Formats: structure tokens, sequence, C-alpha cells
RNA sequence: CCCCGAAAGCUAUUUAGGUAGCGCCUCGGACGAAUACCAUAGGGGGUAGAGCACUGUUUCGGCACCGAUGCAAACUCCGAAUACCUAUGAGUACUAUCCGGGAGACAGACUGCGGGUGCUAACGUCCGUAGUCAAGAGGAAAACAAUCCAGACCGCCAGCUAAGGCCCCAAAAUCAUAGUUAAGUGGGAAACGAUGUGGGAAGGCAUAGACAGCUAUAGUCGAGUCGGCCUGCGCGGAAGAUGUAACGGG
């Protein structure tokens, strides 16, 4: 057994805070996916979650190309018949724009009860303001 | 005089004249090289089966 | 407005025009003349 | 409605077309031709139509050659009756068509008519087409 | 119904022998409906116009004659 | 000297379908000069060339000089070969005089 | 437990989902180079293509013939590539052949190529030919016998590659250089329609002044302008039933 897994109890999760003025979604949500995963890390274990904290401020920022602001369409289904609801980006981005963020990365994070635990690690907020000050987010340039 | 012959893709699927030749030139597998003699009776066998083998003179 | 596949001048006092992405002909002189591609 | 007088043979196998037509594309009775540019079947009543077109566009003030003459019987089982039990009965004719075939040709007419009266023709095909004029070679 | 479906058996006619082909008398060289080929020196005819080696050497096939016929014949 | 036709060698390895069909991609088209008292030529023209002349019926008539080198070759244009679809010339015949 | 390993064809059958002989499998014996691949050399053909000299068929002229012009599975004045037969030869290979014991099988399927049939329909049907499945795992194609790469004796927490890929789900380039697209085209479709945008060739008019507008060809105005051809990538044509549902998703 001379490869050796990461133990949870000895795991670190470091904070750090991202603005989302002006950036790509899709290519800000990769980053952010594979620094929740741990991907940058040389511990990194499958089965293990080794990811760090991410906090995202100024959310209703993010950008989008093309006429995605008002083609891109998201989609949810009410279980009842005929109950298929649509909204779109421009929209969803000045109501709640957490709900972006959260679909993105979901996306991108593996599909079990270790990518629930995965997302929980990302924060996003709308204004320029966190709670999270006791924490000591270190500023991350992606 | 002689060159080396080396076979570089699967035969399995070839045509049965295709293996034989490359029976003929003495190759029996994926990466195997021999060296021959360089007749126009070896070059024949050589130029059928061009597409899967690689020749240095 | 006739909507066709196919849209043409049908005199001097047509024009064909493109609105967001759309083949339109619109005549001054006689408003039968008015066409959209679709 | 073109169709041979007699045939050798009832029913024809229906073959494949392909090759271009390297005989028959020459401009050899009038002075201005239309010509397919891609293969498919014209059939009797396609040539007709467009010979009635051409002829009703020009007035009769010049002569049609029509180089096409559909000599190629097509059959067509009955309706509701299963596979088999022989091959089905004579319905249509068809001339077979290659890339380079000349169709028409006009003479006596000017040019600008000619052609008004080959675009109004090609609209009645079921192929493309393209519009040639003699040359010396 | 249909009035069509006959037809015969096979009869398996063509040429036996090649040119430069050794042979012994009696080997049959060609067969065929009509004379397609004719006889030769040390070839023989049958009633139904096959071609037959009477003597041992080599096939050759020839064009002569002034009617163009094709011949075949046995070199000793 | 009205018609001037400015031509490359058309050598062994140039020659043949493989050929020819790389040349016409490449714009250029074969031809063979041949005629009394000499070996037949092959050259390779320019399209552009060639159909500038053919636009013109008095080429079909006159003494026209072809030029592949330092060498000229006076020659009567004999036969042409055409894309039965497309009408492009592919092939040219010209005959010594 | 170890070794080899088919067939779903031909012929006949009150035969058609049975059976028999042959073809294909296996085991024993005999016999070795008699075998195959490839290279040279000899040989016949009537297909692809082509053509109108025969047989038919077709159009326009001239006076049944004559001149221009097409077509053909059951037309041929012509005519390949392949394939097939034979002889000699190098190299490589446990190859051919003969005599006996035991069989199974005689419902095939898909794909490419050449065809008949059908509607140039069908995951349709009937032949020829090759591959795969049948009786074959692994990797690619979202999932997907028959497609692509490749033929699993057993073990390894070693390395190189094939098809196919390298932003995240998910291994590997948010690699480099030069262009194109603005349609989420990419990531479904036709005849046809259109000053969408690249590239190329040629032509017409023009600083003795061109196009449009303006003033009743003259006149201010001060550079390019006009119309077609070839070609790259795009646009419309484009309506369905449980739920986005025609990039696997983001
Ligand atoms: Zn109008």
């Amino acid at each position: 057994m001379k490869t050796l897994s990461a133990k949870p109890a000895e795991v670190q999760h470091d904070w750090f805070v991202v603005d989302a003025t002006g950036k790509t979604l899709g290519r800000l949500a990769t980053e952010i996916a594979r620094r929740l995963r741990g991907k940058h890390k040389t511990s990194y274990t499958p089965h293990v979650d080794t990811g760090d904290y991410i906090i995202v401020i100024n959310a209703e920022q993010v950008q989008v190309t093309g006429n995605k602001a008002l083609d891109k369409k998201y989609y949810r289904h009410t279980e009842f018949p005929g109950g298929l609801k649509e909204t779109n980006f421009e929209k969803l981005v000045a109501h709640k724009p957490e709900e972006i963020f959260e679909r993105a990365v979901k996306g991108m994070l593996p599909k079990g009860p270790l990518g629930y635990a995965m997302i929980k690690k990302m924060k996003v907020y709308a204004g320029s303001e966190h709670p999270h000050a006791a924490q000591q987010p270190q500023v991350l340039d992606i | 005089k002689t060159i080396k012959v080396t076979q570089t893709k699967s035969s399995s699927h070839r045509l049965k004249n295709h293996k034989l030749c490359l029976q003929g030139l003495g190759l029996r597998r994926i990466g195997h090289t021999v060296e021959v003699q360089d007749t126009p009776s070896n070059r024949g066998m050589i130029n059928k089966v061009y597409y899967m083998v690689s020749v240095e003179e | 407005m006739k909507v066709q596949a196919s849209v043409k001048k049908i005199c001097g006092s047509c024009k064909v025009i493109r609105r967001n992405g759309v083949i339109r002909v619109i005549c001054s002189a006689e408003p039968r003349h008015k066409q959209r591609q679709g | 409605m073109l169709q041979p007088k007699r045939t050798k043979f009832r029913k024809v196998h229906k073959g494949r077309n392909t090759g271009l037509a390297h005989r028959g594309s020459t401009v050899s009775f009038g002075s201005i031709a239309i010509k397919a540019t891609e293969r498919g079947r014209m059939t009797a009543r396609q040539i007709e139509a467009a010979r009635r077109t051409i002829s009703r566009r020009i007035k009769r003030g010049g002569k049609i050659f029509i180089r096409v003459f559909p000599d190629k019987p097509i059959t067509e089982k009955p309706l509701e009756v299963r596979m088999g039990n022989g091959k089905g009965n004579v319905e249509y004719w068809v001339c077979e068509i290659k890339p380079g075939k000349i169709l028409y040709e006009i003479e006596g007419v000017n040019e600008d008519l000619a052609r008004e009266a080959f675009a109004l023709a090609a609209a009645k095909l079921p192929f493309k087409t393209t519009i040639v004029t003699r040359t010396v070679m | 119904s249909t009035k069509n479906g006959r037809d015969s058996n096979p009869k398996m006619l063509g040429v036996k022998v090649y040119g430069g082909q050794t042979v012994t008398a009696g080997n049959i060289i060609v067969r065929q409906r009509g004379t397609e080929f004719h006889a030769g020196a040390n070839v023989g005819m049958g009633r139904d116009h096959t071609l037959f080696a009477t003597a041992d050497g080599v096939v050759k096939f020839e064009v002569k004659g002034q009617f163009g016929r094709r011949y075949v014949k046995v070199e000793t | 000297a009205n018609f001037v036709l400015n031509a490359q060698a058309r050598a062994e390895d140039k020659q043949g379908k493989g050929a020819s069909r790389r040349l016409r991609r490449e714009s250029l088209v074969p031809a063979i000069i041949y005629g009394g008292n000499a070996e037949p030529v092959a050259v390779t023209l320019e399209l552009r060339e060639l159909v500038k002349a053919l636009e013109s019926n008095v080429f079909f008539e006159e003494v026209v000089e072809i030029k592949v080198g330092d060498k000229v070759e006076n020659v009567k244009i004999q036969a042409l070969q055409r894309h039965p679809a497309k009408n492009t010339p592919m092939h040219a015949d010209f005959k010594r005089a």
C-alpha cells in the first residue's frame, strides 16, 4: 500500500474570496469546481473531499457572451401535468443570482453524496459584502 | 542487399492473400521486425501490404 | 402582408430590407406589395 | 407525350445512372441551349410541360429542338398487392439524365427572349440546369 | 400469375486447357456449341464440335488464314 | 505576335490521371504540341490565359506563339476538351504551323 | 483440467423446422516439399467503359437512300482493370496428398461493394463477393450482437502506443501560428428566395469631373462608382402530441 489516500481528519480547508465582476460564467465555474473538488492539491483523492472554501461576491455582475443573456433558458418541472416552468438568464441574474452559480457548478461537480458535500463549500453573494470575515479569506484572482 | 520490415497494424481482418504475404515475409505480430533479402519476389509481398508495414532500407 | 418563402420586388417602388434577420419587401406606392419571408 | 412506337421488350431492369454526358453535351442545332448540371430522371410529362412553356414564351417565332427522348419504361405494382407474383405493369416513360445533357435548343430568336423562356422552363424540371451558347470549339 | 419461370441446366462449356500447357493424346481442349475455335495440327474435332488432342505435346492458340479463324494446335 | 501563351514543360512525372488532376486543382491546363518534322512536346498552360484567349474568335484562325523557357513554338489551336457539366477547358491540342 | 474446433451450403426426398451423399470439424496411420504466398513467362475471354458496323429504337434537315444527332439486360465494329489456368524461381511457413475411427450441421444476421425484385421504400426480399457476430472478451461511438481499433494462459499500485481524444462531470494542451463564422451555425432536411459576410478573375463609366440627392440635358456637389461570373462560411423555407428532450450534461 505504498500509494496513500488522504485522511479526512488531516484535510485542511482554506478560505478564498473571488470577485465575479466581468468574468465569463463558465470559465469561472470550471476553476471554482476544480478548487472545490481539490484537483489543485498533490494529496487529491477521488473519494475524499480535499477542496477549499470559495466565497463569490458581486454575483450579479457575471457575464455571458453572444445573445445568451436573452436566449439561454432555465427550465424546471413541477411534477404536475403540464408543469414545465421556464425563465432566462436576464431575469434570473436580476432576481436570484445564487441559482445561476449553483446550477453552473453543480453541473460540473460529481453527482453523488460526495458532490453534495463538495458544493456546500461555495458561498455566493449578490452584493460586495460577505458575512465570513471571521474565517479570514484570502483574495483569489481566477 | 537486405531490408528491415516492421508490422505496424493488425492483420486479423485483412484479406487472405494479405495475411499470407505477411506470413511469407515472416512477420508475426504488431511491432515485429524482420530482415529479408532485397529481391523483386520479396518486394512484391511488401508492396501488397504496404499499408500495414514500414520499410527501412 | 404576404408571408411566403419567395419574396421579390414587384415594381420600381419596392425595397428589399433586412430587419432582425428577416427579409422583407416594402412598397412605397402599393401597400398590397408588402411581403415577409417566412 | 413522347413514347417509342415499338419496343423489342416490354419491361427493363432498373439499372444504375452513373457517369457524365460526354455525348450530347455540345450545341449542334440552335444557337442557345439549356443543359442539366445534375443527374436525374426526366419524364414524358415533364418534357411536354417544358416544351409547352418554351413555345408559349417564344410565341413560335423560332425553332425548338428537343434532344431528350424517353425510351425507358417504368413499372409499378397495382396497389394493395404483396411482394412477388411477377413484375408490375408499365406506367410511364423516362429518359436518363447525366450532368452535361443538353435538353432543349432554340434557333432564330433574340438571346434575351430565349433566356426568359429557358428560365420559365427550368422551374418545371426536377434537376438543376444552366444556359450555354454555340462556340467554335 | 406469371408465364415465365423456366430455364435449362448448365452445360459447363469453355476452354479446358490453355496455351502453354502440356497435354496427352485424348485430352479435351475446348468445349463449344459452335466452331468458335478450329482444329489445327494434331487436334481432332468431335461430333458436337469438341476439340481434342490426338498427340502428346504443348497447346498453342493462334489466328491464321484468309477468314481470320481462331486455331488451336498441339506441338510435339 | 497577337497571341502569346506562357507555358512550362510537363515532364514524365507530371503525366497521367493523378498528375493531371493535381495540375487542374493547381489551376493549370495540360496541353500537347505535335506536327510535322518534330516529336510531340507536352506543356502546361494557365487557365486564365487560355480562357482569355478562347474568348476571341481570331484565336482559332491566327498563328499563336507558345513560349516555354527560351524556346518558342508557332502553333495553331487544333483541339480542345471541356468539362461536360462546367464547360471548363481541360486539355488542348496544338499543331505546329 | 488440457488441446483442436465447425455449419446454417450443394444435390435428392409426400420434401421444405426430418433425413441421406458431398462440402466444412476432430483423432490415428502413411508420406515429405509433391502445397501456398510473391516475382517473371505463356494463355482464353466479351463484363466496366465505349460505339452505331448488325438488330431495334430517336430527333432535325435533303432528295427507301444521303447528311448532322441520341439510346439498349436479352445490340456489338471495339474493349480494360481484376479474376482464372499453366511453367520456372528466391525467401518464409508443419504445407499439400492418400487410407481409416467419431461427429456436428443442412432457421442464419448485419455492414461495404456488383445486381434482380420493391417506390434507387423498409432492421423488406433473392443471388455473388469480403468482413464481423454467430462461437469473441478489452478500448472508442452517451447508452448501442453485426461499425472502428484490437484477438483475453495466470499475476504486478511498471512502461509505449492503436481507434479516439486533451475547459469541468472525466485521464491528457484553457498549447502555438494563420484565417473564417455571429447563426449557439457548430449540435437534423429540399426546390427556391435574399444589398449577410471572406476570397478571386474579368468588364463598363470617372477630376475635359462618374452614382444618389438637390436646382429648371445645363447647374451647385468633389471619388470612386455600376452590373454580372467562380468560390469559403452563414440566413429564411422549418408545425405534434408526458417534461427542457435534434452537443450525454454543465
Ligand atoms: Zn411595389
